[PDB]
């Protein structure tokens, strides 16, 4: 989930 | 790829226009500030005759893109930034009467909630919207013109509210010249401009030549007179006023307001009781039971006091007995 | 949709991709069986009450058999699913263990009377959570908004 | 004031052979023989009920053209000495008369016609009540909601809170039909009810509707005491002992009469036209709230004491409670290993998660229904 | 006679007689009625505070 | 309505199940 964690 | 590229051209040109008027915006605000003022309107080649805010006069020019033809008097807008020449127009900024209506905010919008008066509204609607919205049967019936209504009644019960309500069912206007505090004959011009108007009066004797002077003063101009203006005078007593008003017919209509009886007071106390919460059942008659000489107000007062007597116990429903101690309180 | 016409992992995303283009298209053939067939497959994976019956009055396209088998699994017994199957028999789409799967999701309690009855690390039972359990569902809507950007690239 | 109990009659006749003809038939044709009204009462009998005979229908349409014809020359008479209050009231001849025609054009296109040439809010929400109240008769939910947002325009002096409560009764009577049982009870509960001699309230119904709409959504500790020890409703259900013994058979745990009391409600579910998933869902949530009230106080529930709740024995509780935990809306489980039901409580921290999966999905789906090319 | 000259006090006393045994046919009606007739006289704090 | 109900399968409700419940017990 650090890889998993597009918004910009 | 070229079509998508020209979409990117639209994005880049849009952001580049943003930075255009931001850059020349920061050099732009180093210029001047236009003034503002009402005028008396132009006569001649360009022309204005302004009166600016601090010191009220000048005559200035008008730019090509202003079309000096519509800019009418008492419609403030200016721009003579430095050399004194117009640019454009602004919010009309409420003309004169808008002032003495909102200012004397006394007139409170009223419509049809009159507490049990039907002969009275039949007679005032007989002589306040028939001479406005159907003049055709008056110019074929042989009648000359009905104008001027005198509302005599006790203090309360029909004043400032019947002449308000049938002024605004008709959407006429409602000019009140009650009082002369801050500013006759100039008011007629405003009324004429409104085209149709209604002028209302004052009633003070108790709750030498007070306002019968202006009364006739506008019946002298009104008799020979741009025609659908109707003066209204409210007084407490018909006998107290002038013998000059005793000149049939100077007052084409003498409507009479009685003090309210049982059922009309259950009607007005029905409406003012329709302002608030009550309970599952009141049966309002017992309050009207002691109505005996009451007054219009004497009803709004006791309904607000019944509301406060329900408010004192932090209670959210106006019970029966708060009326009974309201009307049993106000007997003073 | 024609690609929708085995596996069940993506039949619902091709159901979202399928149920798009029919304002008023046909009355047999193309417009009809896409909706009802795909929601039947959406019960072939096992999705029960709360998208089924109030979504029916939009189509109402002859509407007997497939809805009857949906409540025949929503109840979940072979006794009247038999007469859904054999007494109808012409419903087609021929291509049992799933309505078995519904009732045994309960158990009697858990084990069921020393491993034997019939009906017919997060010590909690699976309620919610603040770790890996709910994280999966969380990153669902985030993904959705990210996929919904596409909106900004359309003017 | 269209339309009265004739709404309930129009339900009961079109209701199947649970109820057909025979003396709901004459009170219907007491209005149909009354009010002389062709344009609905042939569309009424069209629904599997009755055909020509035209025996009532001729002077029905003839008096329809009598009153409909004679009202027009007040619309053409109201110019001699008759202001817009009389063109107004001529449109009230056309409006009340062509509102008791029961047409959704004869009333509907007259009310926006009288929304023009219109005096203040002795009218603007007089008709939008009078349009809402027949929208209840025709259940056209868009007409109801557009009359709500047209009826939240009461900022007159509109703080007329014996007219908010008319609208509050209308919101309660509508929101009971659209599953929103949260908004219904309180609105009803905190209203008292009075509307022009309670003619749409049609009391012998209202306080009953409150005290069997409450225990769905009005929370069993909180304002259920405001139901019980609230001295506004208890004296008027005193004359209504059936819903009374329906009321004090929850908090007094006398449940051998409570299921009896709820079987009464499933026989007077027949009446109200807000009907079918309201009574099936209603008996479902009375049922589930009744079981969840019992076993929540205990960490272990025996078979004999749960059988003591009525006397139903075993399989009623077994199949039924297994259906409820199949829905997963209680926390119990049929632990037949000992025949003693266990109950702890995982709290409502998970409630949200499970709630919002579906919720979230639906919300995005709506946007997924829009945010494509079709915009 | 003149309304509630002393029947504020007598009405207070009979309002004390009911609450020994009785119910709402007095409770709010005669007491509040005594208060409605109790805001229209010279009230000493004996009678007005006893009515309080 | 428009909040999804079951209304599926189940035979006549708590009136009749009440009736055969108390009759089956007695
Ligand atoms: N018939 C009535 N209907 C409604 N309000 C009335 C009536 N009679 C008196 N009033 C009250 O009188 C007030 C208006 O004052 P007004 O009657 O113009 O004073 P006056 O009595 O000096 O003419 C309003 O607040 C209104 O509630």
């Amino acid at each position: 989930q650090v890889i998993e964690y597009m918004i910009v | 790829k070229s079509q998508n590229l020209r979409r990117l051209q639209a994005q880049r040109n849009e952001l580049n226009a943003k930075v255009r008027l931001l850059r020349e915006e920061l050099q732009l605000l180093q210029e001047q500030g236009s003034y503002v003022g009402e005028v008396v309107r132009a006569m001649d080649k360009k022309k204005v005759l302004v009166k600016v805010h601090p010191e009220g006069k000048f005559v200035v020019d008008v730019d090509k893109n202003i079309d000096i033809n519509d800019v009418t008097p008492n419609c403030r807008v200016a721009l003579r930034n430095d050399s004194y020449t117009l640019h454009k127009i602004l919010p009309n900024k409420v003309d004169p009467l808008v002032s003495l209506m909102m200012v004397e905010k006394v007139p409170d919008s009223t419509y049809e909630m009159i507490g049990g008066l039907d002969k009275q509204i039949k007679e005032i609607k007989e002589v306040i919207e028939l001479p406005v919205k159907h003049p055709e049967l008056f110019e074929a019936l042989g009648i000359a013109q009905p104008k001027g209504v005198l509302l005599y009644g006790p203090p309360g019960t029909g004043k400032t509210l019947l002449a308000r309500a049938v002024a605004h069912h008709t959407d006429c206007t409602f000019i009140r010249v009650s009082g002369s505090e801050l500013v006759v004959r100039e008011l007629f011009v405003m009324a004429r401009e409104h085209a149709p108007s209604i002028i209302f009066m004052d009633e003070i004797d108790s709750i030498s030549g007070g306002d019968s002077e202006v009364q006739r003063t506008m019946l002298e101009l009104l008799n020979q007179l741009t025609k659908n203006i109707k003066v209204i005078m409210a007084t407490n007593r018909i006998d107290i006023l002038d013998s000059a008003l005793l000149r049939p017919g100077r007052i084409d209509r003498k409507i009479e307001f009685p003090p309210p009886n049982e059922e009309a007071r259950l009607d007005i106390l029905k409406i003012h009781s329709r302002k608030m919460n009550l309970t599952r059942g009141i049966n309002l008659r017992k309050i009207a039971e002691l109505m005996p000489g009451a007054s219009g107000a004497e009803v709004k007062g006791v309904c607000t006091e019944a509301g406060m007597y329900a408010l004192r116990e932090r209670r959210v429903h106006v019970t029966q007995e708060d009326f009974e101690m309201a009307v049993a309180k106000v007997m003073q | 949709y024609y690609t929708g016409r085995l596996e069940y992992s993506e039949a619902r995303r091709t159901m979202t991709n399928a149920l798009r283009k029919a304002p008023q298209h046909t009355a047999v053939g193309f417009k009809q069986t896409v909706h009802k067939l795909l929601i039947v497959v959406e019960l072939l994976l096992g999705e029960i009450p709360d998208r089924l019956q109030f979504r029916q009055p939009s189509l109402k396209r002859s509407l007997m058999p497939y809805f009857l088998l949906t409540q025949a699994v929503r109840t979940g017994n072979l006794a009247k699913f038999n007469q859904v199957l054999d007494q109808f028999g012409e419903k087609f789409q021929a291509d049992i263990i799933r309505l078995r799967h519904n009732v045994i999701k309960t158990g009697v309690r858990m084990i069921s009377l020393s491993y034997s009855r019939i009906s017919l690390s997060k010590e909690m039972i699976d309620i919610y959570s603040t770790r890996e359990p709910q994280l999966a569902f969380h990153q669902r809507i985030s993904f959705c908004l990210d996929i919904h950007n596409m909106s900004v690239k359309a003017m | 004031n269209p339309d009265l109990r004739i709404a309930q009659l129009r339900f009961l006749l079109s209701l199947p052979e649970h109820r057909g003809d025979a003396a709901v038939r004459d009170e219907l044709m007491a209005a149909v023989r009354d009010n002389n009204m062709a344009p609905y009462y042939e569309a009424l009998c069209k629904s599997l009920d009755w055909q020509i005979d035209v025996d009532l229908l001729n002077k029905m349409k003839k008096a329809n053209e009598d009153e409909l014809k004679r009202l027009d020359e007040e619309l053409e008479d109201a110019e001699k000495n008759l202001g817009e209050s009389e063109i107004r009231d001529a449109m009230m001849a056309k409006a009340e008369y062509l509102c008791r025609i029961g047409d959704k054009e004869g009333a509907l296109t007259a009310f926006r016609k009288t929304y023009d040439k219109t005096v203040a809010l002795g009218h603007r929400l007089d008709i939008v009540f009078y349009l809402l109240r027949i929208g209840l008769f025709y259940m056209d939910n868009d007409l109801i909601t557009r009359n709500t947002e047209k009826a939240k325009s009461l900022i007159e002096e509109g703080g007329d809170w014996d007219r908010r409560n008319r609208l509050k009764v209308y919101q309660g009577l509508y929101c009971v039909a659209i599953r929103d049982f949260k908004q219904a009870a309180e609105l009803f509960l905190d209203t008292v009810s009075t509307f022009t001699s309670y003619e749409l309230m049609d009391y012998k119904t209202f306080v009953t509707y409150t005290v069997y709409v409450s225990m769905i959504a009005l929370e069993r500790p909180d304002l259920r005491e405001k139901v019980i020890k609230g001295a506004e409703i208890l004296e008027v259900l005193h004359s209504l002992p059936a819903v009374r013994q329906y009321l004090f058979s929850l908090y007094e745990c006398r449940y051998s009469v409570f299921f009896q009391s709820l079987a009464v409600v499933e026989q007077e579910m027949k009446k109200d036209w807000l009907f079918a998933p309201h009574y099936r869902y209603y008996v479902r949530e009375m049922r589930i709230h009744a079981y969840s009230q019992l076993l929540e106080s205990y960490r272990s529930l025996t078979l004999g004491y749960m059988a003591e709740a009525f006397g139903v024995g075993v399989e009623f509780i077994d199949q039924e409670l297994s259906r409820f935990i199949a829905a997963g809306r209680l926390h119990c489980k049929i632990d037949k290993v000992n025949e003693i039901v266990e109950t702890n409580r995982p709290d409502s921290k998970n409630w949200q998660y499970q709630e919002t999966i579906k919720k979230g999905d639906l919300l995005l789906n709506r946007v997924q229904k829009l945010s494509r090319v079709i915009n | 006679m003149d309304d509630k000259a002393l029947l504020v006090e007598v009405q207070l006393l009979e309002s004390k007689t009911y609450h020994a045994l009785s119910n709402l046919p007095k409770a709010r009606a005669a007491l509040t009625s005594a208060r409605t007739t109790a805001n229209a006289i010279y009230c000493p704090p004996k009678l007005q505070a006893t009515l309080d | 309505v428009w909040e999804d109900n079951w209304d599926d399968d189940n035979v006549e409700d708590d009136f009749s199940n009440q009736l055969r419940a108390e009759l089956e017990k007695h």
